């Protein structure tokens, strides 16, 4: 129909455009991070930059706030790229999926499941 | 009586080669509340018989003057040594009193031990009973009383009576029972007895909220009723993991 590219359905092709758009989304902030894993660590860096979006960078924005970088535990963290909205929003779905994990089974979330069950919660 | 206000826990009888040793610490509580802890719970009917308790302290009392004045109308009545009552005799009137009150719904809120020496060829203690005046406290050497000759009763609220090689009352009927049924051996030495009743004391006092660690022993032998000096008994922890600190196990969950 005309409004398979407004709706998370398939088109002729089979593709969700929407997805797509999100994706593109995330590419637009002109935000780059980068992970790198060690023998016995993980290193996480990101520029301390705010997203490419509507309003633009003042002179009395105060830059030691700017963040992408999250803890979700004590010994989970992560970097959120994106629309910071919707970044701050996953940040917060994360730090309770943790919480409720650990409160469920006594033992902390690792970071492949947090990973996993932030997915699908993202796939509804 | 309505029901225990001052209470006694547990008492453990067992013969051995030379007759009965008997055990209880020394202990009497107000509920929760270990109120007294230096009373007396085993106590001497005559040169050959014992009487130990749990429960109601002041039952247990009342039931110690009767028996104090039923030793002394015998020792009244005594022409010669074999006329002395034996400790069955005693297990038989406690078993009929505490029927009778049964009866009446007016127990005694006890368990007794009635133990002591069933005969009278061991020795010539009650050929001159001093009632007031103890002389082992001389230089000779205890008998072997076979053990058919020694008596261990049992008395509970409702009047249930039986005999046994060894006795035990309150909680020692469930910890130091299994270890005697399955450790008591006849014809015991005294090192041995001993260690049997410290091991099952050992349990009590860490499995049993009312029990102390000073234990009074007595024994019933050919010298007559000893009471041994009252003594703590050394219970250490069975395990390192108890004493291992909180906090070097994982934060996380139910760890305590």
């Amino acid at each position: 129909s005309m409004y398979d590219r407004h709706l998370t359905i398939f088109s002729p092709d089979g593709n969700l455009y929407q997805i797509e758009y999100a994706i593109k989304a995330v590419k637009n902030t002109n935000i780059t991070s980068v992970g790198v894993k060690g023998e016995n660590c993980a290193v996480i860096i990101s520029q301390k930059k705010m997203a490419t979006q509507y309003i633009s960078q003042d002179k009395l924005l105060d830059y030691n706030n700017i963040t992408n970088i999250y803890n979700i535990t004590d010994e989970i963290g992560c970097s959120m790229v994106g629309m910071p909205g919707d970044c701050l929003s996953m940040v917060y779905k994360a730090r309770s999926e943790a919480s409720e994990f650990l409160y469920s089974n006594g033992y902390n979330v690792n970071a492949e499941t947090l990973c996993r069950n932030i997915c699908d919660k993202i796939q509804v | 009586t309505l029901g225990p206000v001052v209470t006694g826990t547990s008492v453990i009888a067992i013969k051995y080669k030379h007759g009965i040793m008997i055990a209880a610490d020394r202990k009497a509580s107000y509920g929760s509340y270990a109120k007294f802890q230096n009373v007396e719970r085993i106590f001497k009917i005559n040169n050959k018989t014992v009487m130990g308790f749990s429960g109601e302290l002041a039952d247990a009392q009342y039931l110690h003057e009767l028996l104090t004045r039923k030793n002394i109308n015998n020792l009244s009545e005594k022409k010669r040594k074999e006329d002395m009552y034996t400790p069955q005799h005693y297990h038989s009137y406690v078993s009929r009193v505490f029927y009778v009150r049964k009866n009446r719904i007016d127990p005694l809120f006890n368990n007794i031990i009635i133990a002591g020496i069933n005969s009278q060829k061991y020795d010539n203690n009650d050929d001159n009973v001093l009632l007031y005046t103890n002389k082992n406290n001389n230089n000779e050497e205890y008998k072997e009383i076979h053990k058919d000759d020694l008596y261990i009763g049992f008395v509970d609220m409702h009047g249930t009576n039986f005999c046994d090689d060894y006795i035990t009352t309150g909680y020692a009927r469930y910890f130091a029972l299994t270890l005697l049924r399955d450790h008591y051996k006849d014809n015991m030495t005294e090192e041995e007895a001993r260690i049997l009743i410290n091991e099952c004391l050992r349990i009590l006092y860490f499995r049993d909220a009312t029990s102390s660690n000073f234990i009074q022993i007595v024994k019933v032998t050919s010298k007559g009723v000893e009471y041994e000096e009252p003594y703590i008994l050394p219970c250490v922890l069975n395990s390192a993991d108890y004493v291992y600190p909180s906090t070097l196990l994982p934060p996380a969950g139910c760890m305590w």
